[PDB]
């Protein structure tokens, strides 16, 4: 072996050896005390994290009008209890709203004859009403009824009464709340008598009975100065209205209409839809279809989707039907009354198969509005880019960023966009890795160049990028 | 008397890897449903990996355990390579891990949505570990006196993990485990990632190999010690998958793979007061298996010396205290090289890989001796073909954690390849290098003069 001896060792080790085994015992104990502050020093100065706001249900996700009940399955299986087979469908697409059509056995322009208290018989009756908001319950998803009182008629609100309509309502509203729906919508709030302050008293009833109860309100105004005096009074009102719904083709419009109106309202917690009862098919064509659904997700608020939007259901294609309350395409034979008319793509269960169709986009973006912080609230700073086309990012405080670039042009344009109108904090990087993309075409997980960006017509590509330093 | 052996097996078994496991299992295996089959899958293979290691301690019984299983069938060449593993691989990578769960764990309510820095857990893990080591080398005495705290720490830890789930499981709390609908995640993973969540899913078994040898104390073994596998073993996967129902009642499964600390974000819910005492009663968790890891890691230097490989510098006994100076120098030194580069949840792939690796070809040498070298007295027995089950599970996990990660996994083989020069370095050199011998014998007086420790008796 390589022994001394212990005896020998002790005559022969520590004459002067027990000084250096003293001095190199204080110096472990002592750099273990600059380890110690050195390791308390650097957690003072990581600075911190930001604490999240207060979410309510529909701040993380997206709402989901269905207009007409018996226009959503079919006419054979048409009923409140119908409705209730749906809802596992609806969950798929991670919709956390479930804004139903009125039910209120309306009598077509007699206002002593529609009570908001009962609901129309062609419907079912209220022991249904609560086991289907029993049912909803187990799956997370939120009823809200909407209380619009002439809703067949060709005005609302019965315009020869004033004062009756209005407290036909504000009876339903403790009266509804009991039953437990989850919020109320009230749409064509334009022709209204006194409108800007008779949501406010309908925002006391609903916030006051419990606070995570909500007021939808819907106009046709696309004009901002109408726009604001109705948000000058109310705070947390959700307005959907019909502000978006002209042209943007060209890409500094829709970039100048939509930064104008977060500016305006101070970054508040708005609600992004192209109208208030239609669908994304009228007011565009089906090429930008794809394009409206990646801005609509990204967006700061909550997105407010008709219906079939899904899926891209034109009322214009199907000849013979109401353009306001299109037949949903459930199956081949769901349109019977033309037969050999509806194509493959054209059904809900031909786009769920298909991993490039349209419901693919949809399902693909609505669990990431849903899941990701910085998508959820997640601040926005759109930027400058080329002379025709739409970026902006999506940043929240360490998690993972966001990038979208939109084309709204018609020519393979190059991107260039240009990083030096953004704050220090959430800069780009030179690589960014792909996430997905309108047309399909490229490697999602590779991570591109962002300089050397070449995009195609109506091509709008999501990019993220980490938090970096 | 055995209800009192099955204490020493699932006392040991049972140590801060259900706190780290978790997430990676869920990561990996992606549903939520699938990885509590992982689970129940991994604790089965532990106890067909436990009785094939009694029957060679009841064989061939000797001091070193796994060590000498392997010394005995080939074991000039292979039995280096499976202690020159376990001195720089094995050992250091496991207390690394519970060094770095310590400053994840204690640096969660502390920044608890955002990232804590990059450099205040290669800091505040060396801490953990230069403090137990001298700790350790101390009168051994003060040791094992402070281990008992840490061991109450993991059983106040674990149970209030389990009484504040059973209260969730008689409520409306059972969304998630209960309705069996709810098992849908990304299946772009293949099969090969379901691999890598078995090498993270039995980080939290391991420890089971030098127990059995241990047991020794045990009343009339040669079938006792089987009775008390089949007691333990299932009861430690009856608390791995009851602790990890009571994580999913908590929060989502995508709120699971978000934070750092798992067993926190419990604690954050549920209780206003489980804040204070969430963070105390893990990180004394991660104490008891660094602590109980410098035990352990004594033990087999000791082996490899007295054996020819393991140069006589180590293994040296200090005169006062009976504490092993050296060899704790080697696990501290070693440790520190391996945490400061990488992450911890690719760190666990790294020695399960390796680990895997070993386990086998001492299950291959529970084979093959039956075949060769027949009629030796043996007490207990299993089946003829029980240990190829383990042997089926070996091969369709190493080469399937080989094809997914195989960066982590081609490091692990490059320094087993490294084992045959230096081991032909070792034994098999001729005694000529007069000028390079004596240069052993240098390192060794002045190792043996600057610290005062001595050779053992024997
Ligand atoms: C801290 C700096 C950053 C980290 C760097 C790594 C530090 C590793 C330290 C590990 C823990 C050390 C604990 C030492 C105290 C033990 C406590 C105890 O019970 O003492 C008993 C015993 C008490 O002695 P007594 O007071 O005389 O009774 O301590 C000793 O006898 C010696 C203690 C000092 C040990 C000297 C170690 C010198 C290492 C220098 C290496 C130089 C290069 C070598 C190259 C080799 C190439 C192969
Ligand atoms: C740091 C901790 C300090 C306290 C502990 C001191 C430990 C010192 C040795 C550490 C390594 C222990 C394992 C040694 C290898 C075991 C294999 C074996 O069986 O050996 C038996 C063999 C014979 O032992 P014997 O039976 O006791 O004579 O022991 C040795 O030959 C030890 C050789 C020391 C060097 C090991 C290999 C170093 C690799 C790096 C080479 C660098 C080349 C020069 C580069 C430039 C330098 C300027
Ligand atoms: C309901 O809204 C009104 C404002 O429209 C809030 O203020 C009340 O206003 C009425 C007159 O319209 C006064 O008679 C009340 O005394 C006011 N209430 C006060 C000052 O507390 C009213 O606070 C809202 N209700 C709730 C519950 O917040
Ligand atoms: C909102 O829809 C109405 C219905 O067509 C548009 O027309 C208004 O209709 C009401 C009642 O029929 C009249 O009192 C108004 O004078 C009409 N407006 C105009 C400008 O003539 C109305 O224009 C639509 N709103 C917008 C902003 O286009
Ligand atoms: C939109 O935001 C900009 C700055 O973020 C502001 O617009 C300023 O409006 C005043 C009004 O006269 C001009 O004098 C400034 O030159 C504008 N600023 C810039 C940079 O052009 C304002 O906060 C928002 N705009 C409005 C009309 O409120
Ligand atoms: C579903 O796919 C079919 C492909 O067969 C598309 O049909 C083509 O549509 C374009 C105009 O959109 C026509 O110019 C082609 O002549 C059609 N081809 C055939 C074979 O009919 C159809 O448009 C797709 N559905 C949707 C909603 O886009
Ligand atoms: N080191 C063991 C695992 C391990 C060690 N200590 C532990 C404590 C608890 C759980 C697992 C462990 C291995 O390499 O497999």
């Amino acid at each position: 072996t390589g022994l001394s001896k212990e005896e020998l060792l002790k005559v022969a080790g520590s004459p002067g050896w027990v000084r250096t085994r003293w001095a190199l015992l204080l110096l472990f104990w002592l750099g273990w005390l600059g380890m110690l502050a050195g390791a308390v020093v650097i957690i003072v100065r990581a600075p911190r994290c930001r604490e999240l706001p207060a979410q309510k249900w529909w701040h993380t996700g997206a709402l989901y009008r269905i207009g007409d009940l018996q226009a959503f399955q079919g006419h054979g299986a048409g009923n409140l209890a119908g409705l209730k087979g749906r809802l596992d469908y609806l969950s798929s697409l991670k919709v956390k709203g479930l804004v139903l059509g009125p039910i209120h056995k309306n009598q077509k322009d007699d206002v002593a004859q529609t009570d908001l208290l009962q609901i129309d018989p062609n419907f079912g009756s209220k022991e249904d009403f609560d086991s289907l908001l029993q049912s909803a319950k187990k799956k997370s998803i939120r009823v809200i009824l909407d209380l619009t009182p002439n809703y067949r008629g060709e005005n609302s609100w019965f315009s020869t009464q004033v004062d009756t309509v209005a407290t036909k309502v504000k009876d339903a509203l403790e009266f509804w709340l009991q039953a437990g729906v989850d919020g109320f919508q009230v749409r064509d709030i334009e022709n209204l008598k006194d409108a800007s302050s008779f949501l406010a008293e309908w925002q006391n009833i609903t916030k006051g009975f419990s606070e995570d109860r909500l007021l939808i309100a819907g106009t046709n105004s696309s004009d901002l100065q109408q726009i604001l005096s109705l948000l000058e009074s109310n705070k947390d009102l959700l307005l959907t209205s019909s502000y978006l719904s002209d042209s943007g083709s060209t890409g500094e419009h829709t970039k100048s209409l939509v930064t104008q109106y977060l500016n305006a309202t101070g970054n508040r917690w708005c609600s992004w839809s192209l109208s208030q009862a239609r669908l994304l098919t009228s007011f565009l064509p089906a090429q930008l279809l794809r394009l409206y659904q990646l801005m609509l997700f990204t967006l700061p608020g909550t997105p407010v989707f008709s219906y079939g939007d899904e899926i891209g259901l034109d009322a214009a294609a199907l000849p013979g039907q109401p353009m306001e309350a299109p037949v949903m395409l459930w199956d081949e034979s769901s349109f019977p009354d033309i037969p050999g008319a509806v194509s493959a793509n054209m059904t809900v269960k031909g786009q769920s198969e298909d991993p490039g169709s349209l419901l693919s986009l949809f399902r693909r973006l609505s669990d990431q509005r849903s899941k990701e912080r910085s998508l959820l609230h997640g601040d926005f700073h759109a930027f400058s880019a080329g002379p025709g086309l739409f970026s902006y990012i999506r940043h929240w405080d360490q998690n993972e960023r966001f990038l979208v670039v939109l084309n709204f042009g018609d020519v393979g344009l190059s991107a260039g966009l240009q990083a030096s109108d953004l704050p220090a904090s959430a800069s780009l990087p030179a690589k960014a890795d792909l996430l997905l993309s309108t047309q399909p075409g490229r490697e999602e997980g590779s991570p591109l160049e962002l300089e050397r960006l070449k995009l195609e017509p109506h091509e709008g590509l999501l990019l993220r990028f980490p938090y970096a330093a | 008397g055995l209800v009192s052996a099955c204490g020493i097996i699932v006392g040991n078994i049972i140590g801060s890897g259900i706190f780290v496991s978790p997430k990676g299992v869920l990561e990996n295996a992606g549903s939520v449903g699938l990885a509590l089959i992982v689970w129940i899958v991994t604790g089965f293979i532990t106890v067909v990996g436990a009785l094939c290691y009694a029957e060679l301690g009841v064989t061939i019984p000797k001091s070193g355990g796994d060590y000498s299983y392997v010394k005995d069938i080939f074991g000039g060449l292979a039995g280096f390579l499976r202690l020159w593993i376990a001195v720089l691989v094995i050992y250091p990578t496991n207390q690394a891990v519970i060094a770095l769960t310590f400053s994840n764990y204690v640096l969660q309510p502390l920044f608890p949505t955002c990232f804590p820095p990059e450099s205040g857990l290669r800091l505040l893990a060396a801490i953990c570990l230069l403090l137990l080591t001298w700790v350790n080398c101390s009168s051994v005495r003060w040791a094992t006196r402070v281990q008992d705290i840490f061991t109450a720490g993991k059983l106040l830890a674990l149970a209030l993990i389990i009484i504040m789930g059973i209260v969730q499981i008689c409520k409306g709390e059972y969304f998630w485990l209960e309705p069996k609908n709810a098992f849908e995640n990304f299946q772009e993973p293949d099969i090969g990632l379901v691999a890598l969540a078995f090498l993270q899913g039995s980080f939290a078994y391991g420890g089971w190999n030098f127990l059995n040898y241990v047991t020794e104390e045990l009343v009339d073994p040669y079938k006792n010690l089987p009775r008390a596998i089949f007691i333990s073993i299932p009861l430690v996967t009856f608390v791995y998958v009851f602790a990890n129902v009571a994580y999913v009642t908590a929060m989502s499964p995508q709120e699971l793979l978000a934070s750092n600390a798992v067993a926190v974000t419990f604690g954050e819910k549920l209780l206003g007061v489980m804040a204070w005492i969430m963070p105390i009663s893990v990180a004394l968790s991660t104490f008891g298996g660094v602590n109980g890891s410098l035990f352990t890691s004594s033990r087999l230097f000791f082996a490899g010396a007295r054996e020819g490989h393991l140069p006589s510098v180590l293994a040296m006994i200090h005169v006062k205290r009976c504490t092993p100076i050296p060899a704790l120098l080697f696990t501290c030194i070693s440790t520190l090289l391996m945490l400061v580069t990488s992450d911890m949840y690719t760190l666990i792939n790294y020695v399960g890989f390796i680990n895997y690796l070993f386990y086998g070809v001492t299950v291959a040498g529970q084979i093959v001796l039956r075949w060769k070298k027949p009629d030796i007295p043996r007490p207990i027995k299993i089946n003829l073909l029980f240990p190829i089950i383990y042997l089926l599970f070996w091969a369709f996990l190493l080469v399937f954690s080989l094809w997914s990660e195989p960066v982590v996994c081609g490091i692990g083989l490059a320094i087993m390849l490294t084992g045959v020069p230096v081991y032909f370095l070792g034994v098999y050199w001729q005694h000529k290098p007069k000028c390079f011998s004596d240069f052993i014998e240098l390192l060794t007086l002045v190792s043996q003069k600057m610290c005062v420790v001595v050779y053992p008796e024997v």
